[PDB]
């Protein structure tokens, strides 16, 4: 919506941003080499609250997305969708007019 | 925040800026010295000191289409041993760099004086900041 | 054909083309008025003078203009390994 009208000034940086706090998040993270959210359970650190929140689940068994078929736990919707698509007849015969459909790619 | 440690960072940040130029308001914004007037005062003093000690140079840049829209910027010089963000305007050709070193007529009423400069300025008009200044 | 170098996004080349190539008087005055009467930093990169950021250029590039003949031979040499 609103136009990108805050330009990073550093040598060899191309980026422009919508609102000045975001330009500052970029500058402190990329160019100065500082981060604002530390893991309690390992050495790593993160640039956003949502990124530390994802990393915190990785230290735990009670992972926040749970499979509808097998009940395996995962941390975000992309992982869930890819995993659940393995519980489907995903693959299709690529050859002309052939009707068949398959569950594991080596079968196809 | 102890500004005495940050002077090296201010010189290195300006040194790493495109063509060695950075807007002073944008530099305050990067280091987050904008959170409190206490931090603002510390930053303005530091920039002035680096200018006086000749590590940096305060310079103006002038909008090629508007002499009143000028940008306060710091220019890099050597290593340590009006408030609108203009990072938009600095994207143009904008080559009007300037390193740093009243018309009031008693007899005619003020009405006619603003009229005369608003006329003499032509079809491009004049801004209130030009008229007052 | 000789080695070809593209100057489309080199700041000083754009200033030269738009002045000495165009013959536009507004551009020519702006250009000569910008040439220093004497140069105090002939050791530093020309980018420090030419502020224009509309062009992507690394500060490792001194905007060195290219020679009029790079291939000193018009035909391939006989290396043959
Ligand atoms: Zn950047
Ligand atoms: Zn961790
Ligand atoms: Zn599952
Ligand atoms: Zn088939």
């Amino acid at each position: 919506n609103r136009p990108k009208t805050y330009f990073c000034d550093y040598d060899g940086c191309d980026k422009a941003f919508t609102r000045p706090s975001i330009l500052t998040e970029h500058q402190l993270s990329v160019h100065q080499g500082l981060r604002a959210f530390q893991c309690d359970k390992c050495a790593k650190s993160f640039v956003k609250k949502s990124h530390l929140e994802r990393h915190l689940y990785t230290h735990s068994d009670t992972k926040p997305f749970q499979c509808s078929y097998c009940g395996k736990g995962v941390t975000t919707r992309q992982q869930l969708k890819r995993h659940e698509v393995t519980h489907t007849k995903s693959f299709i015969c690529p050859e002309e007019g052939c009707n068949l459909r398959f569950y594991k790619h080596p079968q196809l | 925040i102890n500004i005495r440690d940050h002077l090296a960072t201010i010189v290195e940040v300006v040194k790493r800026s495109k063509n060695g130029i950075r807007q002073i308001i944008d530099l305050k914004r990067e280091l987050k010295f904008d959170k409190e007037k206490r931090l603002s005062k510390a930053f303005i003093a530091a920039i002035a000191w680096l200018d006086e000690k000749e590590y940096l140079k305060k310079v103006l840049v002038v909008s090629p289409k508007n002499p009143a829209i000028k940008i306060r910027c710091v220019k890099y010089v050597k290593d340590i041993p009006d408030n609108f963000n203009a990072t938009d305007l600095l994207q143009n050709q904008g080559l009007v760099m300037e390193e740093k070193e009243v018309l009031l007529n008693r007899f005619y009423p003020l009405q006619n004086q603003t009229y005369d400069i608003a006329d003499k300025s032509g079809l491009k008009g004049i801004s209130t900041m030009d008229v007052v200044n | 054909s000789d080695f070809q170098i593209k100057l489309d996004n080199v700041p000083s080349a754009r200033e030269f083309k738009s002045s000495f190539g165009s013959l536009e008087w507004n551009n020519f005055k702006s250009f000569v008025n910008s040439v220093p009467d004497n140069d105090s930093q002939p050791q530093e990169n020309i980018g420090n003078l030419i502020l224009d950021r509309s062009v992507k250029i690394p500060s490792t590039d001194f905007q060195l203009p290219p020679p009029p003949k790079l291939s000193m031979v018009g035909f391939p040499l006989l290396y043959k390994y």
